[PDB]
RNA sequence: UAGUUGGGCACUCUAGCGAGACUGCCGGUGACAAACCGGAGGAAGGUGGGGAUGACGUCAAAUCAUCAUGCCCCUUAUGACCUGGGCUACACACGUGCUACAAUGGGAAGUACAACGAGUCGCUAGACCGCGAGGUCAUGCAAAUCUCUUAAAGCUUCUCUCAGUUCGGAUUGCAGGCUGCAACUCGCCUGCAUGAAGCCGGAAUCGCUAGUAAUCGCGGAUCAGCACGCCGCGGUGAAUACGUUC
């Protein structure tokens, strides 16, 4: 995977938003298409609106979310069998 | 079938290349200039009966042969004219040109003049058949040993496009040895793209 | 070929028992050009055989050849609405090319781990008239004896 | 839509991987030799009016 | 002096070779060579049709033929005869 | 025996761990050079004391149920959070990228050519 | 006194001095069976003295490269053929009939375009 | 220690210029012919082997996305910019491959032999770190000089002993390595773990006549990265062709 060296990914873009919200009692959606960025352990408690390609998904990130992209949970193709 | 290339299979055997250069690192530099250096000329002289160029590089030179079968339209009255073609080109190519015109003798046994003179006249809506058949007598007459014509596409705005070519002499594209000329013109009519082409054969080498 | 018949190449003599048939049995054995195995199992079993018989194992393959190269072969006709089979001699380059393929070809089968264990196993057999191979040559001359109605063909 | 990708090919590219060759004569984008600049048309095309220096039909 | 020549044709390649020979010689200068270099080979296969047809190709390559020329205890007459001798443009030419 | 199986009696010993659920060839390899047991000896010749010292060096590592909860509970997790992986292993798809169209037998199970 | 000879199988390149000796042939600073380990191969490479019947009079001095041992093997024996006869020119007759005068121009062809070897050809399927 | 250094290019090799095969020589057959059969010499014999080279045409065969172009259509749009997604979706059917189903093998150790090619911010020696993928300092080379590149089959010993296995390596978990702004959808590689089908394949069907098939690796184009594909290279190296009814 990503070199322990480069460190984790996440675009500045998305990371200021969720940094903005840090000290929040009531948060609101983030709206993204940074499907690349990792869940950092900062973005918990948020619900982060992930573009599918045609829509923003809203994803709520619970701890055990935490080292996956932000993709990883709005899928792209849909399919409900043949 | 198709058929190669009647001078790109004799480059190396008996013909020569045109872009007579050497390079390692600016060879794709040099190509596409000598590119820009052909299509240029192509449109500036378009009515000059411009046939073979060709290029040498030497350093920052860049030595220029024009092959003309009218040198005198090519040089202009007191070399105004290739005068202004080596400052139109020194910008084009960014660095120094030399013209070299060389006289087209017998230009009738030229494949590219040829084809090009039988293009022009179906654009005149010259019949077809006439157009090949007096190319073919200049070109037996200036003694070639056989010449060969097709003109291809729509002809004379037929409905169903067809080919039809004549020949006279020998044209032995097989022969290796043979000193075949080819040339691929276009004539754009009021139907679309006739293709013409000519083969010469001249004494062998 | 319809031209005619060709060119047949040569074989050198095996180094050690100065037999062709012994390379040419070599060759049989021989997969992807590896003659460098096929050679280890050629003489690692005659080998075998001299241990299990006290006899040349030279000898020995060459009493196996005589116990399984055909005599009579069925060639297949097709005749209007019926094939059927015709006797038809085997000229002697061929009698070894089957005996050859035979032998290898039922050692392959036999049931021992390693091969040259089973071409020796196989070799002796033949040499004593018994086994597959010999049975291949059984049943071929059955099928001729059989068939012997279309020998004028 | 061959010009606008033709320019936009031409242009610094946002991310260094997304720079990608084309024919400098054609605009093709698939096959292009990195020696010549061209496309395996135009080097056929071109390698058999002799104008590109030193090539010609191989065989042996 | 070492004197690396390349052309893609091994004609004009020998006529500069026998002139850059000839006029060191001349001048008093001791030559080894023309040596003969391994001439480089690049194939370039190219499907032959524009759309589909892949089986059917065409094969083109380059070919690099090079020479070395040492000239030993070289004159003075060397450096500058070595450099009004213009070679043509097919011919490339490094000294040293 | 070793871990709760019976591991092979008449294989030597490198290859009758192999037997037990999280040793691999390498992991056998380790575990001998460490307590000490040459690689050759068939299993059924190993003493008590061998034996001890084998359970001992493999009682460090995770092994058996112990490694299948683990691997279990890393693929119920991706199922729980409805990762794109965790959707591949509930529907029996590749999830590590592989092409559907064709292949993914592995997974998929037998053809069903209706 | 030695005698000189070359000898070219496939792409091997052997060159070969003969002393008269004891029958010894190195190969590469090596003995022929160390460096040739294959006895059929080692068969092929003493052909030239068994024709002429000069087995044990001489000893072999081989620098080969290129080919493999089976090419390099053919080429020692096309070479000690070409040697032996600079020995003696009337082992010419012998060595020629025997066919060890003879370079074998078999080389490997070349892969065709649009056939996956030589003559090897794609799979093909009507339908 | 080393073709190392001196010395020499002799041999090999590199490459220009040449020599050589031409039914030319000899016997036989043949219509005083063409030609065929055999022979000698020769490295090579009858086109020596292979390649390039593809007649007039055929299939209104393929390509209006390589390019060009008649006519037609769109023109605040069918043009143009962007981010994300898709082209890699999977109850299924077929084509072409790759790897297997083992002992002519698997594993470990030791030892040998190529050729075609590629290389400047590229190919990278050597040393050191890491189980490894690789990383680090650093070296030579725009190169028959340096490097990629100590090729794999192979050979010699040890081991395994017929077992769905020490065969097979799919799938999955975890941990890493690289390239990249980024590898979730969609990358390649590594370690550990996991260890699927598969016991040689129905009707049917494919390639190949020798340095060929078979098998073994190696290089290259595209390319940041990424092929079991393609192109080329050499290693090892067979079986068979009676014959022309089908
Ligand atoms: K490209
Ligand atoms: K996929
Ligand atoms: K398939
Ligand atoms: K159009
Ligand atoms: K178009
Ligand atoms: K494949
Ligand atoms: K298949
Ligand atoms: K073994
Ligand atoms: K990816
Ligand atoms: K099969
Ligand atoms: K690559
Ligand atoms: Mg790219
Ligand atoms: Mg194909
Ligand atoms: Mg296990
Ligand atoms: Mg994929
Ligand atoms: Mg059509
Ligand atoms: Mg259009
Ligand atoms: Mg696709
Ligand atoms: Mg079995
Ligand atoms: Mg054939
Ligand atoms: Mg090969
Ligand atoms: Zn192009």
């Amino acid at each position: 995977g990503r070199s322990l060296k480069k460190g984790p990914f996440v675009d500045d873009h998305l990371m200021k938003k969720v940094e903005a919200q840090q000290g929040a009692e009531k948060k609101k959606v983030i709206k993204t298409w940074s499907r690349r960025s990792t869940i950092f352990p900062s973005f918990v408690g948020f619900t982060i609106a992930v573009y599918d390609g045609r829509k923003h998904v809203p994803v709520y990130i619970q701890e055990d979310m935490v080292g996956h992209k932000l993709g990883e949970f709005a899928p792209t193709r849909t399919y409900r069998g043949h | 079938g198709q058929k190669v290339h009647p001078i790109g299979m004799r480059v190396g055997i008996i013909r020569d290349w045109d872009a007579k250069w050497y390079a390692e690192k600016e060879y794709a530099e040099f190509l596409h200039e000598d590119l820009r250096i052909r299509k240029f000329i192509a449109t500036k002289l378009a009515d000059a009966a411009v046939s073979t160029i060709e290029i040498e590089r030497a350093a920052n030179r860049v030595n220029i042969s024009i092959h003309t079968a009218k040198p005198g339209m090519v040089i202009g009255k007191g070399g105004s004219e290739v005068e202004n073609l080596r400052k139109e080109l020194n910008k084009l190519t960014g660095k120094r040109v030399h013209i070299n015109i060389v006289e087209i003798k017998k230009p009738d046994l030229d494949a590219k003049l040829v084809g090009e003179g039988i293009a022009r006249q179906l654009e005149n809506r010259v019949a077809f058949r006439r157009a090949q058949k007096q190319a073919i007598q200049r070109a037996m007459r200036a003694g070639a040993k056989g010449i060969k014509t097709q003109v291809s596409g729509r002809l004379n705005g037929a409905d169903i496009a067809r080919s039809e070519g004549y020949s006279e002499g020998t044209v032995p594209l097989h022969t290796l040895r043979a000193d075949i000329d080819y040339a691929w013109e276009e004539a754009d009519t009021t139907y679309g793209k006739l293709g013409v082409k000519v083969w010469i054969y001249r004494g062998e080498i | 070929p319809r031209k005619g018949p060709v060119a047949k190449r040569d074989v050198l003599p095996d180094p050690i028992y100065n037999s062709k048939l012994v390379t040419r049995l070599i060759n049989r054995v021989m997969v992807d050009g590896k003659r460098g195995i096929a050679a280890n199992i050629i003489y690692n079993s005659f080998d075998i055989i001299k241990e299990s018989t006290g006899n040349d194992p030279l000898e020995v393959f060459e009493q196996a050849m005589k116990n399984v190269m055909p005599v009579l072969e069925v060639k297949a006709r097709r005749v209007g609405g019926s094939n059927y089979q015709v006797p038809v001699e085997v000229r002697p380059e061929r009698r070894t090319t089957l005996g050859l393929r035979w032998v290898v070809n039922y050692a392959r089968l036999r049931g021992e781990h390693t091969m040259e264990e089973r071409l020796a196993k196989e070799i002796m057999d033949a040499a004593n008239n018994t086994g597959a191979s010999v049975k291949k040559r059984e049943d071929t001359h059955k099928m001729a004896d059989a068939n012997r109605a279309f020998a004028h063909y | 839509a061959k010009k606008s990708m033709i320019a936009k090919n031409k242009r610094p590219a946002k991310h260094s991987t997304q720079a990608y060759t084309r024919c400098e004569r054609c605009g093709r984008p698939h096959s292009v030799y990195r020696k010549f600049h061209l496309c395996r048309i135009c080097f056929r095309e071109l390698a058999y009016k002799g104008q590109i220096p030193g090539v010609k039909k191989a065989s042996w | 002096i070492r004197i690396r020549l390349k052309a893609y044709e091994h004609r004009i390649l020998d006529q500069s070779a026998d002139k850059i020979v000839e006029t060191a010689k001349r001048t008093g200068a001791d030559v080894s060579g023309p040596i003969p270099l391994p001439t480089e080979r690049s194939l370039y296969t190219v499907i032959r049709a524009t759309h589909k047809y892949k089986d059917s190709r065409e094969q083109f390559e380059m070919r690099t033929h090079k020479r070395l020329i040492d000239i030993v205890n070289p004159t003075p007459k060397t450096v500058d005869a070595l450099m009004k001798l213009d070679l043509p443009s097919g011919v490339n030419i490094e000294i040293k | 025996r070793i871990a709760g199986v019976d591991i092979p009696r008449d294989k030597r010993v490198v290859v009758s761990l192999t037997y037990i659920y999280g040793i691999g060839n390498t992991t056998a390899k380790k575990v001998l050079a460490n307590v000490g047991v040459s690689e050759d000896v068939r299993v059924r010749d190993l003493t008590n004391e061998q034996t001890d010292a084998i359970r001992a060096e493999i009682d460090k590592l995770k092994v058996e149920g112990d490694l299948r909860r683990e691997v279990n509970l890393n693929i119920k997790r991706l199922m729980e959070i409805g990762s794109y992986r965790g959707i591949r292993h509930r529907r029996g798809l590749p999830t590590r990228g592989q092409n559907t169209k064709n292949n993914a037998r592995t997974r998929k199970g037998p053809t069903k050519t209706v | 006194v030695q005698y000189s000879g070359t000898g070219r199988r496939k792409n091997a390149v052997a060159r070969v001095r003969l002393v008269p000796g004891t029958g010894k042939i190195t190969v590469n600073k090596k003995d022929v069976e160390e460096y040739i380990p294959h006895a059929d191969l080692r068969e092929v490479i003493n052909q030239p003295f068994g024709v002429t019947e000069t087995k044990g009079a001489y000893d072999v001095i081989v620098n080969v490269n290129g080919g493999g041992y089976a090419g390099q093997s053919g080429a020692i024996r096309h070479g000690i053929a070409r040697a032996l006869l600079q020995v003696d020119p009337d082992f010419r007759s012998a060595l020629k009939r025997a066919g060890l005068l003879t370079r074998d121009a078999r080389m490997v062809e070349r892969k065709k375009p649009g056939l996956k070897k030589a003559r090897k050809a794609s799979q093909f399927s009507k339908r």
